[PDB]
RNA sequence: GGUUCCCUCAACCUGGACGGCAAUCAGGUGUUGAGUGUAAGUGCACAAGGGAGCUUGACUGCGAGACGGACAUGUCGAGCAG
């Protein structure tokens, strides 16, 4: 007798990158994840494999629209 | 091989500029289909070789 | 309503055995037909050559 | 300038009869009809696909325009029914095409049936609508007895503004439509 | 029914949590939360052997009247937190009310009666809801089963309240159903 | 004995033995009870033996509530083998209990045979237990 | 008595058209350097209105209830280009050059169009 | 596949020639229980689900800024021009 298991793939590395109150440049990701668990925002643009990214410099900020999980960025001001 | 890979040539100067796949028993013809051609600078017809 | 795709359609007349005439649109090509039962004629409507041999033959 | 007799009819005379019989609160309330729906339901189409023909060709004579072609909705295997195929056709009538038809199917087409019995009025839809099915092709003049091929009937549904059964039968009998006493 | 209230000394907390309700606890006290119309709870400590004695004889829904350091309130029985084990009391919920007022409130009913011989009487609800004045709870309410034959459903329905007082749940509960003694073939084919 | 009819999964881990029962421990159908004090897995085969002690002792009348149903599967490898090569086939079905619940019930007009019948089946279970009624 | 059985066609009529008007907001929104252009189609009159969706305020706004736009003498598509040209004139003078044009959930074309393209000539570019 | 526009299922109740639990028609309740080429998971009714018209971006030269990482690999990307 044996086992027909013993399978399995790679760890993805998903997740939140980016927690709220951060400061990040443009372009730069904040969330990897399969589905839209969270949605872009203002600010925030969806990659092809539904990540998020910033679309302008900031501070991240997570918030809510009609239920739905949303991820913007604020604009912090200049000195 | 059901899906071959194929190679679109431009009509005009005759250059192999793209490559891909096609199912050979649904599409049995050459394909024939529009595609940007470098060396010509403007869209041209291109065809399977 | 689509031009080329539906049947031609002409107004017709519909003349029955009892004297009862209308005027109808249908699509007979003619513009007109008979019919030897209508409303009027129905006995279940008003609750009123093989049967004439019953009276020709025997009477 | 021109109105089919059963909607002229209905205009001054069908209309104040109803409005006497359940005196109702606004003008309208008054019942009157939607649309008229005939269907063929051939289902051995899955057979054999030149089956639908036929039912195509004759509900245009019978009807006056063409019908659809009905794709099923859900492959069956005790059917031996795959999804995509043709399985009926459907006509709907509106406006004049609608009066006509009704014209045609009360004065004309009924009592060509052989032993006819009326319509039983228990075959109202819950509220307001009437519906019932013919065994043949043979009892409209459009379609012709020389070319016919085997019989058909069809699935005519008539659908009014009427609330519940009550108003239905009283504006389809001003109709004139032949109830049986039940 | 009119009803005395119960005399019960209650003492407001200087500290609340769970490390001080443990020792409370440990020194015979229970806990205890005054709420209700007048809308600011109020965190007493009670008697654990004088609240038990006025649970056990007046059942479960008594009236009390708490002495709260000099002011006299009136007070029913809400809830209580029993534990599994130990079978404690380890709070009590209680409920302003004055006289005149309507509660609702669940009192247990009893099956008083012997009935039919070959009969076995199952009893499927053990409490129903009323509504009652204040100090107008019955204790307990009974039924009756002397006589009865076969299969009969009692129903929440038929049970004799006394005046002032009104059912609340449906009309259509099966409180006490009576059937046929099972035989011993019948005990062997249930629950194998 | 009571088995389940179908389980989605075949091979589970144990259940755990920690805390008190949350629900299930008061009296709700019958008029006596048997509420335990120690965790243990309760096996399909002792609770047939232990309803069936009840149904012995009280003959003909009353009803027997079983509160407690096995449907927790244990594994068991195959014997006088090594560690290894995969998890065994399942054998027994077992009831997680925990201090507080409630097992089994019963009905009957006098108390005498009832606690007494209700006492020849603590003495088939693997756990301590005592005797419960339905009033506070 | 009198009981209504089913849905009635101006209540199908109202939820269909909202249900695609927010499907068009999911791309078109206001700024205030490029306002919404939101239109009302009735079967009676046409309105408009410049919205800036930051603030949720109305910048510039015209309509056919006003007796300028009611002396026209011609059809409904007639009343449309007076009241397109009447946005332009508002719009620029309140310091706006370009906009985008939200049909409002109904089909482009015919009165619809009929008003963009009045305003277009008069100096709104979209 | 790209784009533009439109739509809302599964289930149940009622009435209908063959026709039945289930084919096609009609009316009502129905907020996601249907469906998403293909396993599971995260999602999708705002539709990523259903239908239609045109079409080839299933491009050329590039790419700020990032994720992940022994290394070699791998992944996302606004934007500029043709
Ligand atoms: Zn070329």
């Amino acid at each position: 007798s044996s086992s027909r298991n013993g399978r399995d793939s790679a760890a993805q590395r998903l997740g939140v990158k980016r927690f709220g109150g951060q400061v990040v440049k443009a372009g730069e990701i904040l969330v990897r994840q399969r589905g839209t668990h969270f949605h872009p925002g203002v600010n925030v643009g969806r990659g092809g494999d539904d990540t998020l990214f910033a679309l302008a410099p900031g501070a991240v900020e997570f918030g809510a629209k009609r239920g739905r999980k949303t991820v913007n960025i604020v604009p912090v001001a200049r000195p | 091989d059901v899906r071959p890979k194929i190679t679109l040539a431009c009509e005009v100067c005759k250059h192999r500029n793209y490559i891909t796949k096609k199912n050979r028993r649904n599409d049995p013809d050459r394909l024939e289909i529009k595609k940007f051609c470098p060396n010509c600078g403007t869209h041209q017809p291109h065809k399977e070789s | 309503m689509k031009t080329g795709i539906h049947p031609e359609y002409v107004d017709t007349t519909v003349q029955c055995g009892c004297g009862h005439s209308f005027t109808t649109r249908s699509t007979k090509q003619s513009g007109t037909i008979v019919v030897e039962v209508c409303s009027q004629c129905h006995p279940f409507y008003t609750g009123k050559g093989r049967v004439a041999r019953f009276e020709k033959r025997y009477g | 300038k021109a109105l089919p007799r059963l909607k002229q009819r209905y205009r001054e005379e069908i209309r104040e009869a109803l409005q006497q019989e359940f005196n109702y609160a606004n003008v309208m309330q008054i019942p009157g009809v939607v649309k008229v729906v005939v269907n063929m339901g051939v289902g051995d189409a899955a057979r054999d696909a030149k089956l639908i023909n036929g039912a195509i060709n004759d509900l245009a004579l019978i009807t006056g325009q063409k019908p659809e072609v009905r794709r099923a909705r859900k492959s069956i295997a005790q059917f031996k029914l795959r999804e995509g195929m043709p399985i009926g056709a459907r006509v709907t009538l509106r406006g004049d095409r609608m009066w006509e038809f009704l014209d045609r199917l009360i004065s004309i087409a009924l009592p060509r049936i052989r032993d006819f019995r009326g319509l039983s009025p228990k075959q109202f839809d819950g509220t307001g609508n009437y519906t019932f099915g013919l065994n043949e092709q043979s009892m409209f003049h459009e379609i012709d007895v020389d070319s016919i091929d085997r019989p058909r009937g069809m699935d005519i549904t008539v659908v009014t503004t009427a609330t519940n059964d009550a108003e239905g039968r009283a504006l389809l009998r001003a109709l004139g439509f032949p109830f049986k006493e039940n | 029914t009119a009803n005395i209230p119960n005399k019960l000394t209650a003492n407001v907390r200087t500290r609340t949590g769970k490390g001080a309700s443990r020792q409370a606890r440990r020194d015979g006290k229970v806990p205890a939360v005054l709420y209700g119309h007048g809308t600011d709870p109020q965190h007493l400590e009670l008697n654990a052997r004088d609240f038990a004695a006025v649970l056990r004889s007046h059942g479960t829904n008594a009236i009390l009247t708490l002495d709260i350091e000099g002011t006299e309130q009136l007070a029913l029985t809400k809830a209580l937190d029993v534990h599994p084990i130990r079978r404690n009391i380890q709070h009590a919920d209680l409920l302003v009310v004055q006289r005149g007022e309507k509660v609702t409130v669940e009192v247990t009913v009893l099956v008083e009666g012997d009935a039919t011989p070959g009969t076995l009487v199952t009893q499927d609800a053990n409490t129903i809801e009323i509504e009652a004045e204040a100090l107008s709870i019955p204790e307990q309410l009974t039924v009756s089963v002397e006589g009865v034959e076969a299969g009969t459903q009692i129903t929440a329905g038929q049970i004799s309240l006394p005046e002032g007082v009104n059912l609340i749940s449906d009309p259509e509960l099966l409180v006490v159903n009576v059937v046929e003694a099972p035989s011993a073939e019948a005990l062997e084919e249930e629950g194998a | 004995m009571l088995i389940p009819r179908k389980v989605k999964h075949r091979k589970q881990h144990h259940p755990e033995q920690r805390g008190i029962a949350s629900g299930g421990t008061s009296v709700s159908f019958g008029d006596y009870g048997i509420q335990a004090l120690e965790h243990a897995y309760i096996t399909n085969r002792q609770i047939e033996s232990a309803r069936i002690a009840i149904n012995r002792h009280i003959k003909r009348g009353g009803k027997v509530w079983i509160n407690i149903f096995p449907d927790r599967p244990l594994t068991k490898k195959p014997a006088e083998t090594r560690m290894g090569s995969g998890k065994g086939s399942p054998e027994w079905w077992v009831a997680n209990v925990k201090p507080g619940r409630v097992l089994f019930e019963l009905s009957y007009p006098d108390e005498k045979t009832a606690r007494d019948a209700l006492t020849r089946a603590i003495h088939k279970l693997p756990i301590k237990a005592r005797i419960v009624t339905r009033e506070e | 008595a009198h009981k209504p059985v089913g849905q009635n066609i101006s209540e199908v009529r109202r939820n269909a058209r909202l249900r695609r008007h927010a499907r068009l907001r999911k791309k078109v929104a206001g700024t205030a350097e490029v306002p919404r252009l939101v239109v009302n189609r009735s079967a009676r009159h046409i309105h408009v209105q410049l919205v800036n969706d930051l603030n949720g305020t109305t910048l510039a706004a015209a309509s056919s209830i006003e007796a300028d736009v009611r002396a026209i003498d011609g059809d409904k598509k007639a009343h449309s280009v007076r009241v397109g040209q009447l946005i332009a004139e508002r719009a620029k003078a309140a310091g706006v050059e370009t906009v985008v044009f939200d049909r409002g959930g109904y089909t482009y074309g015919g009165r619809i169009a009929a008003l963009a393209d009045a305003a277009r000539e008069a100096g709104l570019k979209f």
